[PDB]
Parts: C-alpha cells; sequence; structure tokens
C-alpha cells in the first residue's frame, strides 16, 4: 500500500525562511514481491527566496586589472540584484596558490613581493576570506578596494583549496540556511589531488575548515581537492558555483561544469567587467533547472522518474529527474515509481527525496511485505 | 592468494620521517644476504645544518629487523662564493624515489634547489645519487645552464625512476620547459665515469632526452611516472611515462623509443582531472612475452548504487598487440576516495602459474581507511579482474592516515623459496612490511565406487568379526600432489558413507568413517571393501549411498624452515563425492 503521512501545500508581506517548495514531504510505501508503488510529487519555485553570494576571485598577477574594477562590485551587484530578491548578502574571498616550492619562487626577494620588483604585489598567499556575507555592500566596497593583488609561478592556480574552504567554513563565511551561490572567478586553469605531490604534500585534502584570522593555514599540509571531493563538499552544504572564467578556458571550465552539480559557466571579460550581468544569467540558469536526487536506496529495490514539465513536455530517463524553462512560481510534477524484490533486515528503511541546492526534502519510508 | 599475511616481516623508521614513502629490493651481485631499500624522505640526518634532508635505509631481511641508513652524501651546501650558497638540501626529500638494480642503486632528492650559476636562485632542479659498486657518484641532469622555468630551473629531476636493462637510467622531471615535463636517459657507466664534484652541469656523450615544445604543451607534468618495457619489439626497454595534467587534465601516457627517444604511442584519459598517468607499469601479464601497460588514474568517477558520482579510480589495462595496437580494458576501485591505482607493482608470477601477476593499491581503503592492496592474477586472456587476496593495513592513524600501499615493490624472491615477494610502504606510519609468498600445492584427488548397483544377495566377503558373509564393494581413492616443496606431503583424507542411520559401513571397522594419514611425492591410490547392513535393520532402500571423501590441508608438518607453510591452489575442491545405489 501507498499512505502518505504529511503533506503540507505549496506557499502562495513578509515571509521568514519557513516556505514550502515540495510537497508531500513525508508517506509510507508498503512493498509486494516487485510491485511497483507510484507517489507525485509537486514543486512550486517561490516567488521571492534569499539569496547568499561569496564571491571567490583569482588574486594572482594576471588578475590586477580585474581587481581594480571590482572595487565597487558589491554595491553595484546589490542594486542589481534588488531586482530579484528582498534579502540579498554578498561575501568575498580571494586566492592565489600554495605558498610552498614549487608553486611559488622561494627566494627572500620573491617571498616578499614576487612579482617584476617594479610592481606593488603582495605576498602569495592560499585563501583570504576579506569579508564575510553581510548586507552591507558598502562595507564589500570598502575591504575590495584595499585588497593588493599578487603572483606565483605556475599558470594554474590554487582556487580549488579555497574553494573547499568556503564550502566547509560554513558560519565563519555567514551561510544563512538559503540559496547559497559560490562565484569562482579566476583566468588561468586549475591545480588539483595529485599536483600537491610535487611540493611534497602527499596527504590528500581532508576537507574540514582549517582557517586563522580568515586565512587557510593549511596548503602546505593538505593536497588540493579533488573533483570529486569538491562534489561532495559542495553538495552536502548545498552550495551553486558560478564559474566566471575568461574566454580561452571556456573549454575546460564549461567540462568542470557538467562534473560539478548545480554548477554555470559565464565568459568572464578582460577587466570583468560584465560579472553582474554573468552572475544575474548564472542565475536565472540554475533557477529555471530543478535536479531530484535521492539518498542511497537498498539493494534489490528499484526507482524511477517521470517528469511532467511545462508544455507538458515529458521527459524520461534520467531526463524525469529535471525540469528546465522553469519561472518563478511556476509548478512541476514528478511521479516516482518504486519496486521491490527480497526483502531487507528491520523492514524500516528511510531514504530522502531532495531538490540538489535546496534543503527541503522528502522522507520516503520503505515497507517490505516478506 | 598465496601471500602469507601471518608472520610479515614489519620495519619501521623514524617517526614523522615518512619511511616507507617509495620500496624496493637491494640483490647485490656478490649475491650475498638481500635487504630491503626504504625511502624516508623527512628523515633528519647528521648533514651540518641540513633539516630533513632525507635517507635511504638498508633493513635486513636476516633475523634482527634493524634497518641502518645508507650514507649517501652526509656533507652540507656547497658555497659557489663567501656567504653565497650553491645549494639548498634541507627539506630535499632524498629517498621520495628509490630504485635497485644489483650493486646499482639509484636514489633522488626532488625538491632539491641549487642557485644557478648566473643570478642568486633557489630553482628545484632535483638531483640524485648513483651508488655503484665501490664509488657513488651524483646525478643532477636538469642542474643546467638552460635555467629558470623556461628551462629545466623547476624540472625536479628524479622525481621518477627507473631502469633498463641495458644499463640506462629512465629520470622524470615534471618540471621543465613550464612544466612540460621530461624524460632523460644516461648510461650508467657514463654517469658513473664522467662524474666530476667540482663541474656542476655534466656532459654526457650518449644521452637521450625530450626537448622543449609549444607553449599549448606546457602545464602536463610528462615524468610524474615511469617505466620501461619493450613496445616495438627490438629488444630494448622502451620508456612509457604518465603525462597526468595534459590535453586539459584528461591526461596522457607518452611512450618513447629507447634507442633516439621518438614517441611510439599515446594513450588519454577519459575523464577530467582523473589524474590519468599517476602511476605506470609495465609487464606482460597474459604470457606472450609483450609488455602491457598499466595506467592508473586514482581519481576516476564511476556510478554508485544510486546515481551519483563517486571517487573510486581506475587502471587500464593495455595488452600489447604484436599488431602495434593494444587491447584495453579497464578496471575500477572498490571504495569511495580509496584512490585505487596510486600505485601499480608488477609483482612476477606469485603463484608460479606461468602468467605474471600484478598488484593495485588503494591507500586510503578499507576500515579506518588504514591501506589495502589488491593482488590480480594473470592469464592467456589477460588480467584476472577479480582480485584473489586482499591485504590490509594494520596500523590505526596516528596523526595522518598510514597510507598503506602509497609505495610498493615486488618482482624478487628475496627468502629464495622459488616464489617471489611484495614490499609494501605505508609512509603515514613511518612503516614498511613485506609478505611472504607461500608455495602452492596442486592437489589431484580420485574416489571409485565398484560394483554400483549392490545386490544384497550377493555376499561375497566375510565380515571379518562374526562369520557371516556380507554384501561388499570397493571403495577406492586416488591422491597426487606436486616450486621448492617437501618430498612427502602429509594428507589427511576422511571418507564418510551415506547421506544421513548409516546404512553402509566399512567392514574392517563397522563404521561409517575411515580417516587415514597418507603421504605423496611431488599417483597414490588406496583401495578399501565397506558392506551393507542386513535388510530387517533398515527400511528405506531407495534413498542413494553418497560416499563423501575430503581431503585436508597439510598443516604444521608442511612448513619451510622459515614457518612459511604452502597453500593448496585456489581452484582446489574441497571434497568429492560417489554413489551407490541398492536393487529390487
Ligand atoms: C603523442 O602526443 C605528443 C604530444 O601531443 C605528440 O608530440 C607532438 O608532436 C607534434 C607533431 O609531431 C610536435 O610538433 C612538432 O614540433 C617540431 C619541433 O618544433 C620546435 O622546434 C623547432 C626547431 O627548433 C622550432 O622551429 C619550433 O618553433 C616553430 O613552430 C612554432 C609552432 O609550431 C612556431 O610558433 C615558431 O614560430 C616556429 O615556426 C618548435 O619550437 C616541429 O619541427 C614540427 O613541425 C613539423 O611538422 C609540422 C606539422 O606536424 C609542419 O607544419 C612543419 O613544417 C614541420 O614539418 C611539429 O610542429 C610537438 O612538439 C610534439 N609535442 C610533444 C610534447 O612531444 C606525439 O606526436 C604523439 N604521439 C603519437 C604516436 O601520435
Ligand atoms: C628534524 O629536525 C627538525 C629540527 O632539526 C625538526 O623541526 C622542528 O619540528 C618542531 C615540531 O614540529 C617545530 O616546532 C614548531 O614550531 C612552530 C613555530 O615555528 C610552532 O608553532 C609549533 O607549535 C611547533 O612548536 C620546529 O619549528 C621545527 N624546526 C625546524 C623545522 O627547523 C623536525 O621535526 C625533525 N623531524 C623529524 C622527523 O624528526
Ligand atoms: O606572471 C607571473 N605569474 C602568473 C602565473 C603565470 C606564470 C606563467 C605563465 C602564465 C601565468 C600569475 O601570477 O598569474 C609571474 C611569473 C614569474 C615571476 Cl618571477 C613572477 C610572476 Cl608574477
Ligand atoms: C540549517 O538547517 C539544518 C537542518 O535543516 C540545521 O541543522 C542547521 O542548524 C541550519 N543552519 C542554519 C545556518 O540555518
Ligand atoms: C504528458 O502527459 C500528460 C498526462 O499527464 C498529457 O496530458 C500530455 O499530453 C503529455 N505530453 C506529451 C508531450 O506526451
Ligand atoms: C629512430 O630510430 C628508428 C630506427 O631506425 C628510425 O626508424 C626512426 O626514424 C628514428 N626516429 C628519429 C626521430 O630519429
Ligand atoms: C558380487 O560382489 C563382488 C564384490 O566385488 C563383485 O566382484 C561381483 O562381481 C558381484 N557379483 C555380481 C555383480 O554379479
Ligand atoms: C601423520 O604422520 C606424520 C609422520 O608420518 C606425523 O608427524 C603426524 O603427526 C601424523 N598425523 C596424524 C593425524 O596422524
Ligand atoms: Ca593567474
Ligand atoms: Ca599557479
Ligand atoms: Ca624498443
Ligand atoms: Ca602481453
Ligand atoms: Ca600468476
Ligand atoms: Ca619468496
Amino acid at each position: 500500500s501507498k499512505d502518505i503521512k504529511k503533506n503540507k501545500n505549496v506557499t502562495n508581506k513578509l515571509k521568514p525562511e519557513d516556505i514550502t517548495q515540495i510537497q508531500p514531504q513525508q508517506l509510507v510505501l508498503r512493498l509486494r514481491s516487485g510491485e511497483p508503488q507510484t507517489f507525485t510529487l509537486k514543486f512550486k519555485r517561490a516567488e521571492d527566496y534569499p539569496i547568499d553570494l561569496y564571491y571567490l576571485m583569482d588574486l594572482s598577477y594576471s588578475m590586477k586589472d580585474d581587481l581594480e574594477n571590482v572595487k565597487s562590485l558589491g554595491t553595484d551587484l546589490m542594486n542589481e540584484m534588488r531586482r530579484i530578491t528582498s534579502d540579498f548578502r554578498i561575501g568575498f574571498g580571494s586566492f592565489v596558490e600554495k605558498t610552498v616550492m614549487p608553486y611559488i619562487s622561494t627566494t627572500p626577494a620573491k617571498l616578499r613581493n614576487p612579482c617584476t620588483s617594479e610592481q606593488n604585489c603582495t605576498s602569495p598567499f592560499s585563501y583570504k576570506n576579506v569579508l564575510s556575507l553581510t548586507n552591507k555592500g558598502e562595507v564589500f566596497n570598502e575591504l575590495v578596494g584595499k585588497q593588493r593583488i599578487s603572483g606565483n609561478l605556475d599558470s594554474p592556480e590554487g582556487g580549488f583549496d579555497a574553494i573547499m574552504q568556503v564550502a566547509v567554513c560554513g558560519s565563519l563565511i555567514g551561510w544563512r540556511n538559503v540559496t547559497r551561490l559560490l562565484v569562482f572567478s579566476t583566468d588561468a586553469g586549475f591545480h588539483f589531488a595529485g599536483d600537491g605531490k610535487l611540493g611534497g604534500i602527499v596527504l590528500p585534502n581532508d576537507g574540514q575548515c582549517h582557517l586563522e584570522n580568515n586565512m587557510y593555514t593549511m596548503s602546505h599540509y593538505y593536497d588540493y581537492p579533488s573533483i570529486a571531493h569538491l562534489v561532495q563538499k559542495l553538495s552536502e552544504n548545498n552550495i551553486q558555483t558560478i564559474f566566471a572564467v575568461t574566454e580561452e578556458f571556456q573549454p575546460v571550465y564549461k567540462e568542470l561544469k557538467n562534473l560539478i552539480p548545480k554548477s554555470a559557466v559565464g565568459t568572464l571579460s578582460a577587466n570583468s567587467s560584465n560579472v553582474i550581468q554573468l552572475i544575474i544569467d548564472a542565475y536565472n540558469s540554475l533557477s529555471s533547472e530543478v535536479i531530484l536526487e535521492n539518498g542511497k536506496l537498498s539493494e534489490g529495490v528499484t526507482i524511477s522518474y517521470k517528469s511532467y514539465c511545462k508544455n507538458g513536455v515529458n521527459g524520461t530517463g534520467e531526463n524525469g529527474r529535471k525540469c528546465s524553462n522553469i519561472s518563478i512560481g511556476d509548478e512541476v510534477q514528478f511521479e516516482i515509481s518504486i519496486t521491490s524484490n527480497k526483502c531487507p533486515k528491520k523492514d524500516s528503511d528511510s531514504f530522502k527525496i531532495r531538490p540538489l541546492g535546496f534543503t527541503e526534502e522528502v522522507e520516503v519510508i520503505l515497507q517490505y511485505i516478506c | 592468494f598465496n601471500l602469507d599475511v601471518d608472520s610479515p616481516a614489519e620495519y619501521s623508521g623514524p617517526e614523522g620521517s615518512y619511511f616507507g614513502f617509495a620500496v624496493d629490493f637491494f640483490v647485490p651481485s656478490a649475491s650475498s644476504r638481500m635487504f630491503l631499500l626504504v625511502g624516508a624522505p623527512k628523515a633528519n640526518t647528521t648533514q651540518p645544518g641540513i633539516v630533513e634532508g632525507g635517507q635511504v635505509l638498508k633493513c635486513d631481511w636476516s633475523s634482527t629487523r634493524r634497518c641502518q641508513p645508507i650514507e649517501f652524501d652526509a656533507t652540507g651546501n656547497r658555497d659557489y662564493a663567501k656567504d653565497d650558497p650553491l645549494e639548498f638540501k634541507s627539506h630535499q626529500w632524498f629517498g621520495a624515489s628509490v630504485r635497485s638494480k644489483q650493486d646499482k642503486i639509484l636514489a633522488c632528492a626532488p625538491l632539491y634547489h641549487w642557485r644557478t650559476e648566473m643570478k642568486q636562485e633557489r630553482e628545484p632542479v632535483g638531483t640524485c645519487f648513483l651508488q655503484d659498486g665501490t664509488k657513488t657518484v651524483e646525478y643532477a641532469p636538469c642542474r643546467s645552464q638552460d635555467i629558470d622555468a623556461d628551462g629545466q630551473g623547476f624540472c625536479q629531476g628524479g622525481f621518477s625512476i627507473d631502469f633498463t636493462k641495458a644499463d640506462r637510467v629512465l629520470l622524470g622531471g615534471p618540471g621543465s620547459f613550464y612544466w612540460q615535463g621530461q624524460l632523460i636517459s644516461d648510461q650508467v657507466a657514463e654517469i658513473v665515469s664522467k662524474y666530476d664534484p667540482n663541474v656542476y652541469s655534466i656532459k654526457y656523450n650518449n644521452q637521450l632526452a625530450t626537448r622543449t615544445a609549444q607553449a599549448i604543451f606546457d602545464d602536463s607534468y610528462l615524468g610524474y611516472s615511469v617505466a620501461v618495457g619493450d613496445f616495438n619489439g627490438d629488444g630494448i626497454d622502451d620508456f612509457v611515462s604518465g603525462v597526468p595534467r595534459a590535453a586539459r587534465t584528461l591526461g596522457m601516457v607518452y611512450i618513447y623509443d629507447g634507442k633516439n627517444m621518438s614517441s611510439l604511442y599515446n594513450f588519454t584519459g577519459e575523464q577530467m582531472a582523473a589524474y590519468f598517468g599517476f602511476s605506470v607499469a609495465a609487464t606482460d601479464i597474459n604470457g606472450d612475452d609483450y609488455a602491457d601497460v598499466f595506467i592508473g588514474a586514482p581519481l576516476f568517477m564511476d556510478r554508485g548504487s544510486d546515481g551519483k558520482l563517486q571517487e573510486v579510480g581506475q587502471v587500464s589495462v593495455s595488452l600489447q598487440r604484436a599488431s602495434g595496437d593494444f587491447q584495453t580494458t579497464k578496471l575500477n576501485g572498490f571504495e569511495v576516495f580509496a584512490r585505487f591505482g596510486s600505485a601499480i607493482a608488477p609483482l612476477g608470477d606469485l603463484d608460479q602459474d606461468g602468467f605474471n601477476d600484478i598488484a593495485i593499491a588503494a591507500p586510503y581503503g578499507g576500515e579506518d581507511k588504514k591501506g589495502i592492496v589488491y593482488i590480480f592474477n594473470g592469464r592467456s586472456t589477460g588480467l584476472n579482474a577479480v582480485p584473489s587476496q586482499i591485504l590490509e593495513g594494520q596500523w590505526a592513524a596516528r596523526s595522518m592516515p598510514p597510507s598503506f600501499g602509497y609505495s610498493m615493490k615486488g618482482a624478487t624472491d628475496i627468502d629464495k623459496n622459488g616464489y617471489p615477494d611484495l614490499i609494501v610502504g605505508a609512509f603515514g606510519v613511518d612503516r614498511a612490511i613485506l609478505y611472504r609468498a607461500r608455495p602452492v600445492i596442486t592437489v589431484n584427488a580420485g574416489l571409485e565406487v565398484y560394483p554400483s548397483i549392490l545386490n544384497q544377495d550377493n555376499k561375497t566377503c566375510s565380515l571379518p568379526g562374526t562369520a557371516l558373509k556380507v554384501s561388499c564393494f570397493n571403495v577406492r581413492f586416488c591422491l597426487k600432489a606436486d616450486g621448492v616443496l617437501p618430498r612427502k606431503l602429509n594428507f589427511q583424507v576422511e571418507l564418510l558413507l551415506d547421506k544421513l542411520i548409516r546404512r553402509a559401513l566399512f567392514l574392517y571397522s563397522r563404521s561409517p568413517s575411515h580417516s587415514k594419514n597418507m603421504t605423496i611425492s611431488r599417483m597414490q591410490c588406496e583401495e578399501l571393501i565397506a558392506y551393507l547392513r542386513d535388510e530387517s535393520e533398515f527400511r528405506d532402500k531407495l534413498t542413494p549411498i553418497t560416499i563423501f571423501m575430503e581431503y585436508r590441508l597439510d598443516y604444521r608438518t608442511a612448513a619451510d624452515t622459515t614457518g612459511l607453510q604452502p597453500i593448496l591452489n585456489q581452484f582446489t575442491p574441497a571434497n568429492i563425492s560417489r554413489q551407490a545405489h541398492i536393487l529390487l
């Protein structure tokens, strides 16, 4: 049998974060010897959902011109974002590289000023959390204006270390239980797990926060994160990543986006001018698609998805777990069928179904007729 | 399947020294004793002013498992001029790669940086020390006049090393030419001959080296890993090397001819940032004398039991066709984030069935991430994808994950028992373990029951106790057995009559069972007489009579002088059954 247990209707002044965008939220399925039991999930895109955006920027020397064009981004993005949100917060972080040989020069001179002596570059660093999430865009402009460009030796940069920190450092970044945006801005490729071995870093990234005075202090000790490690911690801490990378590295980051769920790629201009419109285009792209995930499923039991998206386009297979072209406030529906076989222990299996990027989840509780 | 995981030799080093980061065997040509070569690249030495120069330890397989460091170099930093150091040995990671062939011992320090001769720099050209028999020379082919990242300044030469069978070193330098990477090969005789302690950039006449290419090839890390093997059929070992950051991090593997360093074949990874080429190995796995290519990608993501991507790692197995091509299949790891494929060690023929074997590690797998090593056997059809043995790491995480399996070396019979053994390093706890290969016994059992249809009135044999004649039949069982092995192998065979109220008994014992301590030399049969009980003693003449034999392990008395007990071949059936029937 199939018996729904919880089903608060979807939402439609002032509203906190207790909005319901998915229904039902808890049901129990009794499963016979291979009998499909099907139920329907309804999703409605909230009209006005708050936004957290953390701006993580490459501050190596090739980004010198960009750093100048971001001195006002906090107020500019905030004003543009008000045409989307009533509750927006902004943050800023910077990264360069692991601060060890061979990725940086280790002469006392170049350790002080890694650039060509003439420039006013500050020392290389792994990750700096300049400004935690705040609604005061005035503070963003002030603090970004005080940041100094840096430099290092090899072309691909160390952003993956900083990405891991931003996702797993939680309250030190300031994340609320809202839609979380991490903007990754760079003009080069990336290092990842395995690259550390050249500098004698042969211990995998441990996926913990290691900030001291808003500085990552463990880049000399933990390797770069892998793609898979970033996937885990980005998903687990519910962060949607926007890759703002220059044209020549569009091929690289577009493939990266295909491996990172709820990620987007936009083309960054020379001195990073279209960053606002790029971000807006990304949010609309991220916000117009919902992707359902289910937790770990028991062995011998199978799950299938069917989508009923807008314009009655019905997708099957892996296309059934996602819908696109979702306007603000629109409703879509998914029917999910579960079919059993044997019957494991306890008879009390409970997995979650969740839309990627959101905290709301549907608890599907299973009972097996033995 | 035959590795002794019961009495392994356990070696440990100075705490924090990363003892076990690299392993190999020491087999001197003065074929006296054999030793384990273990790198401890973060080990403090007695060099004046040198913090953590690192060292390579020689461990005694003898009896006392005490390791003694090999003094390759006791000096501190040379000066180019007054107060102007020429080189910088602190944290140079000496012992990060250790490689041995007969009396030759080649170890390197990939993080060795030097000043250059035209400016005051700190450029990691990397250096190696080559200890032949008596002499001990330095080898730094990347310490040149082509300096800076534009040239060989950040080459880190010696990041990977290996020997060819014609006394060439193959050296890998991942940093040369803006991290294009570079492969360098010099004759061992020329490295020792042209050595001069007052020359900082030595020219070698018979040198093979890859040249600088276009900028699109920057950031490739050619030389991250190396291995040797013939791949165009000329008897000369060719150069295979992982290029893990090439093709926009899809990773590649280059193969270069061992004569003129020309490109032979390329492999290309299928997934972004999987680190295709983190390790490479070359060994003939299907017994056709064409070396086969093993390419590890420990970050490769597959599909889990659900729909989410999961890091499990992947090894590609490429079988060398004589047609020049490769027939390639792919083998995935088993545990998430275990880094299956971080290290690939050809084992030789671990069980000696005529097909070589291989180990593939997942240094962060198993319970509590203590490290796992998988043993895969070869056969005519390629690699048997089901691992025949799982070696588990035994040491809990002290400060760091133990990284059991991060380095490993095989293909050497250190106990001269006829079977090659395996060294596994666990640098995260300053440990290295030697696993002994047990000899493999193949047993051929027989069981005959004739006549098979049993006439209750054909009472031929006399029951030796009473005088009553009985209905009797023969139960004949055979046994045959065949490394360096004990002549007399003691087998314990037990027989059981009837499936269930045992209706059939042995003549000389009136019991359903027998048991016998028989001895085989690497045929042997033994005949018996069993009888039916009287028709009045039992009902049910319809259920058949199953004759169940069961031979058992050679137990204590089969052990070697070292206490190393052999093993029955993994194919061995546990028992054999026969049947007899009664008439109507
Ligand atoms: C496995 O994968 C590897 C890596 O991808 C393959 O190896 C690559 O092969 C290609 C093609 O074989 C190589 O390109 C060749 O490079 C040589 C050497 O050029 C260098 O040296 C020259 C002499 O000193 C120098 O003049 C060159 O500079 C010129 O070129 C650049 C741009 O190319 C230009 O900007 C300059 O202004 C100069 O004009 C350069 O520094 C070069 O001689 C070759 O040119 C020949 O071939 C091309 C077409 O192939 C032809 O147009 C020319 O007329 C000439 O006949 C060619 O450009 C590349 O260097 C290799 N890379 C690596 C890392 O090894 C390998 O092939 C794969 N194996 C297999 C089996 O497929
Ligand atoms: C090899 O010998 C060197 C010294 O000859 C040892 O280095 C020393 O190790 C200690 C312990 O980690 C370091 O102390 C630390 O100092 C920092 C401040 O710099 C402090 O914040 C820490 O809490 C800790 O006290 C010390 O700096 C370091 N000295 C060096 C590197 O010169 C090294 O540990 C030895 N290694 C082995 C494997 O024995
Ligand atoms: O330009 C330099 N660094 C680049 C990285 C790069 C290097 C090489 C090629 C491309 C990009 C950056 O910081 O973005 C650079 C190089 C050498 C020296 Cl000494 C100082 C500097 Cl600041
Ligand atoms: C977010 O929600 C989770 C559970 O839904 C809760 O444990 C956590 O404390 C919340 N954190 C914030 C910052 O809202
Ligand atoms: C999708 O299914 C619905 C039934 O729920 C149907 O009304 C609609 O026409 C279908 N659309 C297509 C394209 O099949
Ligand atoms: C390398 O040697 C082989 C053997 O004769 C030859 O055929 C080939 O052309 C050579 N390649 C180069 C680049 O010299
Ligand atoms: C009776 O039993 C004996 C026992 O071996 C056998 O040799 C003989 O052939 C049997 N007689 C038959 C089958 O007629
Ligand atoms: C088998 O015989 C050997 C010597 O012949 C003896 O050492 C061993 O103890 C015997 N085992 C049994 C079970 O009789
Ligand atoms: Ca850069
Ligand atoms: Ca860099
Ligand atoms: Ca050859
Ligand atoms: Ca082969
Ligand atoms: Ca074998
Ligand atoms: Ca042995």
